[PDB]
């Protein structure tokens, strides 16, 4: 049949929950509270967490995505109470060979061509971010570095980079506690696949080395007695 | 008359291998190995062309399949480095679009019982022996000439040697979407496999990105009768069709 | 000037609607579209190549001999093969046409079941493969397989036998539940006849299984696929 | 009348999105628009001239001998030039080739790199001046430069010298990240022979030397172009 | 680009409104329709059999 | 799964997802004389199954 149901397109084309977060927004410095995952966070997408484990996109070598990332953000903090009022959240992304924040009131959050969008809390945002790749494929399956001269890092293969998602708070007032939780959402697409490749038999132990863990128990199984079934 | 099997000369260069048993053919996918990435840029063309000299079939070393021997993995690219004008081509440039026609041959006698799978695996990435966040640094994933040499060759570093994971996590008798064709010593001695060229970029570099792992496993086990050698040797050969690099007026010396 | 109402429903986010949206760079050309080989249009086209089986995987240690179905002499009129056809589940779930199967749900279609003889040119054998249909108790000897649809395309002068299996539709579909039902499909063979072989042989002769899905095949609703109750939120 | 929903994405503020939006004064005409000379519909026309490349730049405190390369007699098979052809880096950096590209992202296209002697009209040299692509390591003489594309175009009769950069595609573009490897290009010159200076001429003469862009010129994605690290919010 | 208004009875949720809705299944063949006997398009053709009248139900 | 405020509503479209041609409301027969599947309760006709949860904290 030509019905979008088990072809390409409806395989990967589905929303998916990546990147779980939690940030807050409380002075300039205040309680020693500042980097970890308070007042900004960044992520560098990467759709190597849970695209379940990443294995539908790792049966195929070769892909081009248009992603659509779905920011659901929601006070943690009760909304129900309060803990919302104009609660303006910023998302960012920041393409790929562009610098990163690292601060909440830093100079690349209003900079000048850098994707940042602002949505009340417990609204969402949606997104089209085109194929942003350097190869005209997503090489999410490669073999080799990327030089024999200096060499950027290392086979992870991060130079087909796909962007950089920041969020953060514009608000102030350090004399109470706020937390907000953002859950983004990528979707994939027009998504044109190549080269199937046949599947892992364990789940993975690294990100972008296709590495198969080791100690491993059998991913087969034995039969039920003997050859003879039943 | 009778049999009249594809054994005619097909002779290359410097090449005049001609020997085919069962000369039946398998192709990677519909795509030809084809020369041209584009028809032009609207101007004169002085584009590099060694399909002339590059086309020889530049055979390997030979390997003995015993009984207790588990496979051979040689990165096809990377294989051709210190041989032939070829891997002087490729040191000597950069840059290079390749196609490959790869032809293993087993001599085997009609005495013989065993199967063998040939493979070919676009981007093989490999499986470290360390298994965790870290592989090998690319000194012994392509030996040359060698291969990575999975039967019973372990060493500490670099790839895993196991053999159902095929260095890449994946399954065995699951491999079989890649190209690939069955050498059944009842039926076939040798097997072809015409790869044309596969990269994301139109042009890159073969020093730098191996394009292809070929392998050559031994799915069922070779019975010899006995009082006979426990071993037989596998030959392949590797014909780069429709090769192109991009070095043109450029390239005076590297050495390395 | 455009008059118009609420709908309830509003502020919903369905996570599955296919809504047009804003692009972040509305202006910028990408890494222009190029041809490589191999473009794939369907999971039909994934699933139509013959992987193989592992049917000899009753050893501990999973290991190359798991798909080798081991072929003695001097036995006749008893067990070879012998399997529940329940895709995604026993020895079929780790075939591709396993994970494949373990992704939808619901399925139907015909299959291309392949199987391919390792041994000496100078050997012979016969061997009865029976198909039984779902529904059926499957035979207990190479008599009650004979009496079914029998299939010899036999050993010592052809090897690739494949056989088709046809579908047949129980309750209008293929139950995708885990239980190990009874009525799923069963093909196992039977030595009609001792194998011969060859002088001073003194070993074994390997089988190898393939299967596949014939292009009338169908997958019909998509599902979870957790397969190890997953959950792994580690980035780098 | 009007039956509507709603979108996910309500109350959004994209920054960058074009829609047209009320006017303030609706109704108020402006100051017409009249031709003034020198329009310009797009920065390839900015960066089609050739300013000049401060190559002699090695001195501490920035004067107007920045860009005068320095040319003595009787000196042969040894440096005159030489260059990464890395722009937005290095002595390219400060050109108006130099603050455009560091205004976008990745980049393609061809160069066209100009020459210009500064000295006496009966004086001669010849100057061998050679290109190796990006990827490969620069000649260290005038040997293994003359085994180059190597250039002469001598001094003594001619002294505009425009040579085009072809350029060469790595991985589809060129790196736009700040790091100092050398798969850039590379240009430099040598003396093939000694400079003839005229008689009593008892100093130094010089070069001058230009770079632009061909119209193969292009320019991909926009960066925000820090610098400095950027924030200043003096208003009057 | 499309300027609208309100409607008084924004919000409201008729229970017995025939609005088209969104599909959860968006691309998914469900069983096909066969045709089986007896197909009923009306209560009338429900009401058209004599079915009987309990009379001596006095008991 | 939709997520929406409280106090809001959500319309949905579920299609006729159904193992026979027609929901056999009123069935005859149990599921299999082999394992058999539960019983004449016949759910192997069924309908879907609403999960209904909060996503907050504290």
């Amino acid at each position: 049949f030509n019905g979008s149901e088990t072809d390409v397109e409806c395989f990967l084309g589905r929303a998916a929950c990546v990147h779980v977060t939690e940030i807050q927004n409380k002075d300039a410095t205040g309680i020693d509270n500042h980097r970890e995952a308070k007042l900004f966070n960044d992520w560098k997408i990467n759709l190597s967490s849970l695209v379940q484990l990443r294995k539908k996109l790792e049966l195929f070598t070769y892909v081009r995505f248009d992603s659509e990332y779905t920011i659901l953000a929601t006070a943690s903090q009760p909304d129900s109470a309060n803990y919302s009022s104009n609660l303006v959240v910023q998302a960012m992304y920041v393409p790929p060979g562009a610098p990163n924040p690292k601060e909440w009131d830093d100079y690349t959050w209003q900079s000048a061509s850098n994707p940042s969008v602002f949505f009340k809390v417990g609204d969402t945002s949606r997104f089209s971010v085109p194929y942003v790749g350097l190869a005209s494929a997503y090489n999410c399956f490669y073999d080799g570095y990327s030089h024999d001269d200096a060499e950027t890092q290392y086979g992870i293969t991060v130079l087909n980079h796909m962007g950089s998602m920041a969020f953060r708070i514009v608000n102030e007032h350090d004399e109470h506690k706020t937390l907000v939780k953002i859950r983004v959402y990528h979707r994939a697409k027009h998504v044109e696949a190549w080269i199937p490749r046949a599947p892992r038999a364990l789940p993975y132990t690294s990100i972008g080395r296709t590495n198969y863990p080791k100690n491993t128990e059998p991913v087969i199984k034995k039969r039920k007695g003997d050859i003879k079934s039943y | 008359c009778g049999y009249s099997d594809r054994v005619q000369q097909i002779t290359l260069g410097n090449s005049t291998i001609t020997t085919q048993e069962a000369a039946n053919a398998v192709v990677c996918y519909a795509e030809w190995p084809e020369y041209l990435p584009d028809v032009d840029a609207s101007d004169v063309n002085k584009t590099s062309k060694p399909d002339t000299s590059v086309c020889r079939f530049y055979t390997l070393d030979s390997k003995t399949w015993t009984t207790g021997s588990k496979g051979w993995c040689w990165k096809l690219p990377d294989a051709l480095k210190d041989m032939g004008v070829f891997g002087q081509n490729m040191f000597f440039h950069s840059l290079g679009r390749s196609g490959y026609t790869v032809h293993v041959q087993c001599n085997a006698t009609k005495f013989h019982s065993g199967c063998l799978l040939v493979v070919v695996i676009p981007e093989h990435q490999l499986a470290s022996h360390e298994g965790g966040n870290v592989s090998v640094k690319y000194t012994f994933t392509h030996p040359g000439e060698r291969g990575i040499d999975l039967s019973s060759a372990n060493e500490v570093g670099g790839p895993v040697k196991d053999v159902l994971y095929n260095m890449n996590g994946t399954l065995l008798g699951n491999l079989l979407i890649f190209p690939h064709q069955f050498i059944n010593l009842r039926t076939n001695n040798t097997a072809t496999i015409v790869i044309p060229y596969i990269n994301s970029v139109p042009i890159d570099s073969m020093t730098r990105h191996n394009n292809v792992s070929l392998m050559v496993i031994p799915i069922a086990p070779l019975t010899v009768p006995t009082g006979a050698t426990p071993s037989l040797p596998i030959t392949v050969t590797i014909a780069p069709m429709c090769t192109e690099f991009s070095g043109i007026r450029s390239k005076s010396i590297v050495p390395q | 000037g455009l008059p118009t109402t609420t709908l309830p429903g509003s502020g919903q986010f369905l996570t599955t609607d296919d809504r047009q949206s804003p692009s972040a760079l509305p202006n910028y050309e990408p890494t222009p579209r190029i041809h490589i080989p191999g473009k794939v249009h369907n999971l039909l086209e994934i699933i139509q190549v013959d992987t193989l089986i592992p049917m000899n995987n009753t050893h501990t240690k999973d290991e190359v001999n798991s798909y080798l179905i081991p072929l003695n002499a001097n036995r006749q009129n008893e067990q070879v093969f012998g399997t529940n056809l329940f895709i995604g589940d026993g020895v079929f779930k780790t075939t591709l046409l396993g994970e494949i199967v373990q992704y939808y749900t619901h399925w139907s279609g015909s299959l291309r079941f392949s199987l391919m003889y390792t041994g000496p040119a100078l050997s012979s054998a016969k061997l009865i493969l029976a198909y039984t249909p779902p529904g059926a108790r499957g035979p207990q000897d190479r008599r009650e397989a004979m009496l079914g649809t029998h299939v010899v395309w036999d050993i010592g002068l052809q090897s690739t036998i494949v056989m088709t299996i046809p579908w047949t539709s129980g309750v209008q579909f293929r139950y995708t539940d885990p239980d190990t039902y009874t009525s799923a499909g069963f093909l196992s063979c039977w030595y009609q006849t001792s194998l011969i072989l060859p002088p001073e042989t003194t070993g074994q002769v390997y089988l190898l299984s393939f299967i596949s899905a014939c292009p009338d095949f169908k997958l019909r609703l998509m599902k979870d696929t957790q397969t190890i109750s997953q959950t792994v939120a580690l980035t780098e």
